[PDB]
C-alpha cells in the first residue's frame, strides 16, 4: 500500500575508526593480492563491483540499489553482465568475516570508495546504515547498461538512476581503471595506460587519439586506437553528442574539476534510495594508507 | 634480484608507457635506455614537466628504489601515472632486469 523507503540503520557499538579499520583491512590486500589479472589489482573490479550493486538501482518505485546487498544471492550473483565480479566478491569473503557485523551494503560500497582512494583518486564521503534485506527483495536480471548502444540510451538509462548529463559523464571517467575481458562481457582490451590509478585518461584518450570501429574475436564492435586503446559503443558515443562532448572537454582540461565532480556523483550514486535519519552521523572521510604512513 | 621475472614486472607494468631497446619508441613515458647513469630530464627529444627536471638526481639503483615506490612522492609534480612497487623485493626484481636492457 506505499512504495519502500530504505532507512539507514547504523549497525549497534560502531563509529568512525570503527569502519576506518575495515578500510585499512580492504587497502591493506589490495597491496599483498597486486598480482590478480597480470598486475592490476582488485581495485578496478572492486569500484566496477560497487558500481553494479548501486547501479541496480530504479527511482520510480526505489527498488534495488546498494541498501540491501542482495548480490549475495545466486539470483543477482548469475547476472551475465556481473560476469566476473565473483572476484571483487571473493576479495571481501574474508574480510566479512572478520567483521561479522557490518552490512553487506555498507561492505560492498565501503570497497569501492576505498580503491578510489588508494587508487591515488579522490576523496569520497561514506556512509553508513545500509541494512542487510531477505530475498524476496533481490532485483532481476538486465538492470544494468547495455554495452552495445548510443548516446540516447545512456542518457534516458542514467535518468532511472536520478543523474544529469554532468553527473553521467563524470561517472564514465572511472572506465579509465581495469580493462574489458572476453570471457566477461565480450570485449578485449584496456581503456588506457594507467589501468590501475585513477587518472584524467579517460577523456584525454577519447580526444587525443582517434578511434577506428573494428572487429574483436567475440562478434562485437569495439573502437580501437593505434596505440592499443578501446573503447565501447555507449562508451564511444560521449564525443558524438554535443552536450555529453561540452564535458569531456572541461574533463580532459581541469583534471581537478572531474575529482571534484565524480566524488559528489559516486558518493550520490553509493547513496541512491537510503533516507538518512538526522540522528545520522556526518559523512565519514576515511584517510589513505599513504597518510597513515605505509 | 631476479633477473628473468623483472622482465616479467616490466611487461605488466611498464611496456605500455616505456620501451627499453636502443630507438625505442617514445610512448606516454620515455624510452628508459641507458637510463642508469645520466640524470632525470634526459629528453633526447621529449616533453617533460620541470618537476623531474627540478629533482636533478642521478639514476643510480638506490634512488631509483625511492622514486619506484611512490613516484608522486619522490617527485612532487611528475607526470608517470604508476601505483608504486609497494615490495622491496619486487624492486629488486624489476631494477635488475632494467640494468640488461638499458645499459
Ligand atoms: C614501471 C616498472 C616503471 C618504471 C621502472 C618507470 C621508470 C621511470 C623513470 C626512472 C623515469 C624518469 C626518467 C627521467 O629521465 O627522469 C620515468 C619517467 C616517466 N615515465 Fe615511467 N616508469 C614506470 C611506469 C610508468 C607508467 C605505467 C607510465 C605511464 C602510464 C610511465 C610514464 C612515465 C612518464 C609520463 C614519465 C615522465 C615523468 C616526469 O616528467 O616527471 N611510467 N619513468
Ligand atoms: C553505460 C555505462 C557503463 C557500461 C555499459 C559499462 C560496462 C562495463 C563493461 C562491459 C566492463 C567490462 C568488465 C570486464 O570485462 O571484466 C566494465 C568494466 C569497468 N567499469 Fe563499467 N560500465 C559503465 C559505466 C561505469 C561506471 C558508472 C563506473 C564507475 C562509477 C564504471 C567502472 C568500471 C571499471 C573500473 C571497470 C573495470 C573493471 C575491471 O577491469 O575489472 N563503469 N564496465
Amino acid at each position: 500500500t506505499t512504495p519502500l523507503v530504505h532507512v539507514a540503520s547504523v549497525e549497534k557499538g560502531r563509529s568512525y575508526e570503527d569502519f576506518q579499520k575495515v578500510y585499512n583491512a580492504i587497502a591493506l590486500k589490495l597491496r599483498e593480492d597486486d598480482e590478480y589479472d597480470n598486475y592490476i589489482g582488485y581495485g578496478p573490479v572492486l569500484v566496477r563491483l560497487a558500481w553494479h550493486i548501486s547501479g541496480t538501482w530504479d527511482k520510480h518505485d526505489n527498488t534495488g540499489g546498494s541498501y540491501g546487498g542482495t548480490y549475495r544471492f545466486k539470483k543477482e550473483f548469475n547476472d551475465p553482465s556481473n560476469a566476473g565480479l565473483q572476484n571483487g566478491f571473493k576479495f571481501l569473503e574474508p574480510i566479512h568475516k572478520e567483521f561479522p557485523w557490518i552490512s553487506s551494503g555498507d561492505l560492498f560500497s565501503l570497497g569501492g570508495v576505498t580503491a578510489v582512494q588508494e587508487m591515488q583518486g579522490p576523496k569520497i564521503p561514506w556512509r553508513c546504515g545500509r541494512v542487510d534485506t531477505p530475498e524476496d527483495t533481490t532485483p532481476d536480471n538486465g538492470r544494468l547498461p547495455d554495452a552495445d548502444k548510443d548516446a540516447g540510451y545512456v542518457r534516458t538509462f542514467f535518468q532511472r538512476l536520478n543523474m544529469n548529463d554532468r553527473e553521467v559523464v563524470a561517472l564514465m571517467g572511472a572506465h579509465a581503471l581495469g580493462k574489458t575481458h572476453l570471457k566477461n562481457s565480450g570485449y578485449e582490451g584496456p581503456y588506457g595506460a594507467a589501468n590501475n590509478v585513477f587518472t584524467n585518461e579517460f577523456y584525454l584518450n577519447l580526444l587525443n587519439e582517434d578511434w577506428k570501429l573494428e572487429k574483436n574475436d567475440a562478434n562485437n564492435e569495439q573502437w580501437d586506437s593505434k596505440s592499443g586503446y578501446m573503447m565501447e559503443p555507449t562508451d564511444y558515443s560521449l564525443i558524438q553528442d554535443p552536450k555529453y562532448l561540452s564535458i569531456v572537454k572541461e574533463y580532459a582540461n581541469d583534471q581537478d574539476k572531474f575529482f571534484k565532480d565524480f566524488s559528489k556523483a559516486f558518493e550520490k550514486l553509493l547513496e541512491n534510495g537510503i533516507t538518512f535519519p538526522k540522528d545520522a552521523p556526518s559523512p565519514f572521510i576515511f584517510k589513505t594508507l599513504e597518510e597513515q604512513g605505509l | 634480484g631476479s633477473a628473468k621475472k623483472g622482465a616479467t614486472l616490466f611487461k605488466t607494468r611498464c611496456l605500455q608507457c616505456h620501451t627499453v631497446e636502443k630507438g625505442g619508441p617514445h610512448k606516454v613515458g620515455p624510452n628508459l635506455h641507458g637510463i642508469f647513469g645520466r640524470h632525470s630530464g634526459q629528453a633526447e627529444g621529449y616533453s617533460y614537466t620541470d618537476a623531474n627536471i627540478k629533482k636533478n638526481v642521478l639514476w643510480d639503483e638506490n634512488n631509483m628504489s625511492e622514486y619506484l615506490t611512490n613516484p608522486k612522492k619522490y617527485i612532487p609534480g611528475t607526470k608517470m601515472a604508476f601505483g608504486g612497487l609497494k615490495k622491496e623485493k619486487d624492486r629488486n626484481d624489476l631494477i635488475t632486469y632494467l640494468k640488461k636492457a638499458s645499459e
